[PDB]
């Protein structure tokens, strides 16, 4: 039986990123509607949707709003992000999270490609939580690499997250988490959402011209 | 359904 979604949030994911935060949800949906996720991503890849990320990072992107054709199961997975976030119910740190961005699906194709260390938001973009979720089945970083390390700050030691298959992932995208995505050496997917918190945003500290 | 509290990973099965 799988924890219902309200108490997954109150329980856990809102305590542990307040103490952490980083927070792990292993087997997130269950087989059936991960492999159906991994289905989508992989036909999504197989005919030609991506763009470059980009040096700095080597993925391979799509952004899914949720209602296309073909991608019904990553808009599943999207309402129910949306849903634990709903759920938080304004106990994640102090933010007001009222938007997100679409998703954004990402593969590391293999090759050694990965994404050197960074921060999601340095500039006061408004995003205020990453949400992460990984669809490699029987990935074993050990054969494939792929990990990522977070470097919180304030802790002399780092976080390794590999992508695992089911896993889903949040961590403050603020300069608390400087991360890198270490070599991949297999197709590595993964579909990032990230949330603002309304104030944040609305001070427009980037203009996209 | 047991968190350990000085680690960030739970199963949610
Ligand atoms: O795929 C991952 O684990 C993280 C990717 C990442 O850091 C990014 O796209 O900003
Ligand atoms: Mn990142």
């Amino acid at each position: 039986k799988p924890l219902p979604a309200l108490k997954l949030a109150l329980e856990y994911i809102v305590p542990c990123m307040n103490k952490h935060g980083i927070c792990v949800v292993d087997d997130f949906l269950g087989k059936e509607t991960g492999q159906q996720i991994g289905d989508e991503v992989r036909a999504l890849h197989d005919t030609g949707k991506f763009t470059d990320g980009q040096d700095i990072r080597g993925d391979k992107i799509t952004w899914i709003e949720g209602k296309e054709p073909g991608c019904e199961t990553i808009g599943l997975l999207m309402s129910s992000m949306d849903d634990l976030i709903r759920h938080c119910n304004g106990k994640l740190g102090s933010y007001k999270i009222n938007g997100r961005t679409k998703a954004m699906v990402a593969c590391y194709p293999g090759n050694g490609t990965g994404y050197v260390r960074h921060v999601d938001n340095p500039n006061g973009d408004g995003r205020c939580v990453t949400c992460i979720y990984y669809l490699n089945k029987d990935w074993d970083a050990k054969v494939s690499g792929g990990i990522l390390r977070i470097f919180p700050e304030g802790k002399a030691q780092f976080a390794d997250i590999e992508p695992k298959f089911d896993r889903l992932l949040f961590f403050w995208s603020d300069r608390r988490n400087p991360h890198e995505v270490q070599p991949a050496y297999a197709t590595r997917y993964a579909i990032t959402v990230w949330y603002f918190d309304a104030d944040e945003r609305a001070r427009a500290k980037v203009k996209y011209l | 359904x047991v968190w350990l509290t000085d680690t960030w990973v739970l199963s949610r099965t």
